Order: C-alpha cells, then structure tokens, then sequence
C-alpha cells in the first residue's frame, strides 16, 4: 500500500470558482540543505576544511540553501 | 552552567558575586604523531575584565580543533609572570589522534 | 519522584475577514430640443436614455477561542528518558460535598526547568495532556444529550 | 439574499477547600517518600460530616511545624462530605436524574 | 445630459493567537537546525482543545531560558482548535455551505 | 512570501522588511466556508461585469 | 516600476526617492472582480463619449 | 453529518520522538574515561541540539 | 559571536564589560611556493581604541 499508516492518508469547486491552497505545498515547502562531505583529515594531516571552518566573529547572516 | 553541572542551580536572576573566577580563553598547539594519554603545554589568557591571573587553577576545559571535534582536555596550574597570560607545562592531555600522510606514497 | 506542577494555562486565539463590493451607474437625459421642436430619430426614437443600476455585496466571517486553568496537581516521575527528561503522570481526585472532581496531568518536563521549591510551570510541560472533569449526576448537567447534538450537527 | 450564522459554545468549573486534616504515615517507599492517610468525623449538633486525605509527601515539603500543604500531596484523594439526612437534602434522587440524563 | 458612476471594492483580515506550547525536536537538519513538533491537550469540564505546532527553528534564536518566539518558527502550522459537540457548534453545516456558495 | 533579498538588509537579528524584498509575492488568505463568505458568486460578477 | 536612475541619487541605505527616476512608469492597480467594479462599462462609456 | 474528523490525542504524527540511547564507552580499550559522545562541557548554554 | 561559537549566548543588549580584548587587524605575506604546514610572521594592528596590545595573544 501506498499510505502510510502514522501520518494517514494526505490525499463543489465548480460553483466555487477557486481552488484552495494546501498546507505542504512542495511548491512552497522548504528545502533541506545539502550534507556537506567529509573532511578526510588523513590526506593532509590537518583539521582545517575550506568548507568546514566557521569563523569566531562573522554574524552568522544566511548565505546558503535552507 | 558549571554548578548546574554538579547539582546546584541557582534561582533565575541571581548574583554570585564571584570574585575568584576569571573566565579565559585556553589555546594547545598539538604536534605532530600526538597520541592519547601526552601532555601539552596550554596558554591561558583572559577575556574579560580580570586584573591577574596569578595563582590561579584552570579548570576543566575542551579544547577543539578547526573540525569543532575535542582533541584535548585542559586542567592544571597557571604560571605566570602581564598578569593576564598565564602558561601550563603539562596543562592538556591529548585524547584524540589526527591522520598523517607520512607513511603514504613512494 | 514527586514533582508539583503549577497549572497556569491561557490561550486565546481570534480571527476575522470581511469584504465589499459595490457599484452604481445613473446616466440620464431629458429630450433634445431644437429649433423648438424635439428632435426625432428614425421615425419614434427621441435623444433621451435612462440608466440605473446598484450593485452591492458584504460578506464576513469571524472566530474565536480561549481557554484557561489555575490550581496545583502533584505527580510523580514514571519514565527517566535518555537524555535526562523525566516523563511524569498523576491524577488528583476531590469529593466536595457531593460528586467527584479529578485533574489528571501527564507529559515530559527537563530537569532544568524545576525550580527550587520542586515544582515547575505547567507551559513548561512537553506532550501535556490536563483534564479537569467531574462526574456522576454533576457531570450529565453539563452536557446536552442526543436530542440537542442531533439538532446542533444537523444545523 | 442575506446568509447569516452564528453558534458559541461555553464552559467552566472551580472548586476550593479549606480547612484542617492530620493524618498519619502508612508506608515508607524506597525512595524515602511518605505514604499518608487518615479520616476525620465530627458532629456538630445533628448529622456526621468526614474529611478523608490519601496521599504521598515528600519529608522535605513538611514545614518546621510539622505541616505540610495539600497541593504537595502526590496521589491525593480529598473527600468532605456529611452522612445521613442532611446529606440526603444534597442529591435529587431517581426522579430528577433521569430526567437530567434524558434531556 | 447628467451621467454619473460610483464604484468601489474592499477586504480586511486580520488573526491572533496567545498562550504557550511546549514542543520537542524530531530532527537536526545539516546547518544545525530544529525541526520541532508537537501537541497539547487540554478537557477542562466538557470537550477537549488540542494546541499544535510543527516548524523548523534556528537554535540562535532560542533565549536564555529555553523559550523561542513563535514568529521565529519557519514553516510554521499553528492550530487551535476545539473537538466533538463544542466544535459542531462552530460550523453551519450543509445547508447554509450550500446558500453561501451559491450567494 | 517569497522574493530576492540582500543580505546587507538583513539587520542584527536576523529579521528583514517587507519593503527590502525583491520581486515580493505576499498572499494573506483564508481557506474553505469562511474564504465562500468573502466572494460574491457569479450572479453579482455577471451583474457587476455587465453593469 | 521601471525607469532609469543615476548611482548619484542612491542615498546611503540603499534608497532613492521615485521623483529621481527617469522614464518613470509607475502602476498601482487591482486584478479580477475587485477591479470590475472601478471601471463602468461600455453602457457608460458610450454615454461619456456622446455628451 | 459533520463532513470533519476529530483528532485523537496520541497520535503517532504528532507524538514525540524519545531520543536514542548512546552506546556505552568501555575504557577499558584506551584506559581513559574520555567519550566523544559522553562528555559534558561545564559552561555550555544547553541549548536543544537532538532528537527527543 | 566568538562566545556563541562556544556555547556561551549572552541576552541580547548584554555589555560584555570586556577590558582585556582588543580588535585587530592581521595581515600576513605568503612566500612563494609556500606549502601546507609552514609558519610565517603575521603583522597584527589595532583598529579600535585600545591604549596597547603589549602582552596580548592572538587568537584563532
């Protein structure tokens, strides 16, 4: 089967003329970020990743997907 | 957060009115084929408002690397002399290994 | 462990949407004279017209809810979770004079939030689950009965 | 045309007690918690009123006077309530029961 | 001659919502976000309230004592709502859905 | 909502205006009976389209 | 909006006035049964246009 | 007649996650008490950072 | 920022009342064919109002 049994089955218009909006649209929902890859320190001996450094004083504004 | 940690919690709001504690930053330079169990020497230097840091003890503190993973632990007793830079012989007992490309390639 | 649960509980919730529409149109014209005579189309058709026209539309919707509950509910730890949250679950049963009143009170609170006289917030409380309820002839007072629920679901 | 609707619904409940019950320990839990229970009975002219209180305490929420307020107790079971001929001027009987059960 | 036209439109809306929830995280998202949810039950008297909220939440924004806003809940679904004979009050029902659609 | 936003507007915590939002698509609605009560149906458009 | 402006007239937030910009074209307006309502129709128009 | 379901209290979708239980360190394979997933830092915030 | 990186997030509004932090701006000169895991002098200078940096310590 198809549904599932925790979150249950999530599936007059014409004399409305409108269709409703449904909440958990993927149209609007958000979009998780993407996992970054693992540094393998064992390459270089070192802990510094270009992607993994966080800098002590940035502010922290959004850059990034989600 | 410290005495909360050991099973006291003080009411919302409340002064300590502390004035042994200084609050420090701890810095370890780990070297090269580092083991578990080693001892290193740590910097500690203060952050706040502390006019000396002379005889004082460092208490437990994680020091990690540029991975944010805990390589190390800091205790011991501070030397110093500036009153505010104090340095530990064998403050950091290194828990973690890091790789090395040494025994790689031809 | 026994743990005393301050019930202060207050919620209220409003909402509202209304909208109009409207429209007129009046456009008259008396005959045209000329030359002292009225002006003739055709063989019948004066330079005259009469328009009138009024449209309207309202239509609004509201709603409206709030709760609240104060006392006191003492329970007690009934499930020590992995990370140190305690899941707590009691009832409380009182018989004044007649029939008997109970408050039940379940969910999962942190350590941290309990303050130093041992009792905690019941907003504090995760997954909560709070009914204060009698029973008996006191109870059968309160609610209406088939012959009302089957008027209020039909209309 | 002219639609119109309107329904609400409504409810609420209190009580309060105040009052005087000393009671005795009946078991000792492992934890050290206090298992309690007693009754009470006076009759004041005509007619026997009780106060009964069950529960489980704390011996650290007891007060210096050997006192200790009703909302610590875990557990608790509060009963005030007469007996006899007063107490039947209180409950409306069969008659008015069933015809608060059927309308 | 005399012609003459008038015509105008308009809307308004308007919500609010008051009081507390208490939620936990069911999943840590790759830059350190919450994904939280949870429900709250309340039967006071008669018929029961149920509060339900679900969201993803920076752990930045969550203050000293471990309270967060709720207009800092993104993708946020708040409900408030009632349950049984309470809630059938709420609603108009078939026949006046069906007046209101077609006026 | 949805749009393009510069991160110089974002201010110091973490919360930018509406009027700093590119391309900016707001949509405040209702759903269901309540949103049947705000329309008038085609027999006041007709009437209102045609007059 | 569409228009032309000169990096000049961008004051320090980011912000320039909209008499400052050339070619203006500014349209502020509705959509749908909303809008119907603020125009006559052909009946009034033909009207408007005779006398 | 209604044309609604109710909700139930309890329901799975809506119920928490109770968080997973960590393994245990055994120290005896390094002769440290040290766990990188056991430790706790005295002056952290203890903020929310899991599951439960 | 740099306590937040450390677990330790202040109320908004809270003045740190810090008298031994100094900002500062660091510049370094890399060498030719310079490899990973090599030192070089770093230049750092005040750029707020602090009276000396003498006895201070860089961090991260």
């Amino acid at each position: 089967t198809v549904v599932d049994a925790v979150e249950g089955d999530k599936s007059v218009d014409t004399l409305r003329g409108r269709s409703d909006p449904v909440a958990g649209d993927p149209a609007w929902a958000p979009i998780h970020p993407k996992k970054k890859p693992e540094h393998y320190a064992a390459a270089t001996g070192s802990l510094f990743s270009a992607e993994h450094i966080t800098d002590l004083y940035d502010d922290s504004k959004p850059r990034g997907i989600g | 957060a410290m005495l909360q940690n050991f099973g006291i919690q003080m009411p919302p709001g409340t002064k300590p009115k502390i004035k042994n504690v200084a609050a420090v930053m701890v810095t370890a330079e780990l070297p090269p084929f580092s083991k578990p169990g080693q001892q290193v020497d740590v910097t500690v230097s203060s952050i706040g408002s502390a006019k000396s840091l002379r005889g004082g003890t460092l208490l437990q503190t994680f020091l990690k690397g540029l991975d944010g993973q805990v390589y190390a632990v800091a205790q011991g007793n501070l030397v110093v002399s500036n009153p505010t830079v104090g340095l530990i012989s064998s403050g950091a007992t290194v828990e973690r290994e890091i790789p090395n490309p040494f025994g790689r390639g031809d | 462990d026994i743990i005393t649960v301050t019930l202060d509980e207050t919620t209220s919730a409003t909402k509202s949407a209304n909208a109009d529409l409207s429209k007129t149109n009046e456009a008259q014209m008396d005959p045209l004279q000329v030359g002292g005579e009225e002006l003739q189309i055709g063989g019948k058709y004066n330079f005259s017209y009469d328009l009138n026209n009024s449209n309207s539309f309202a239509g609004d919707s509201s709603a409206k809810q709030s709760n609240s509950i104060s006392g006191y509910i003492t329970v007690e730890v009934i499930e020590v979770l992995a990370n140190g949250n305690l899941v707590i679950r009691g009832e409380k049963w009182m018989t004044l004079n007649t029939g008997d009143e109970y408050i039940r009170l379940s969910g999962t609170i942190r350590p941290d939030d309990i303050s130093f006289d041992n009792t905690i917030a019941s907003n504090r409380v995760s997954n909560a689950r709070i009914q204060y309820s009698g029973t008996g002839v006191q109870q059968d007072m309160q609610e209406p009965g088939f012959l009302a629920r089957f008027f209020n679901v039909a209309l």
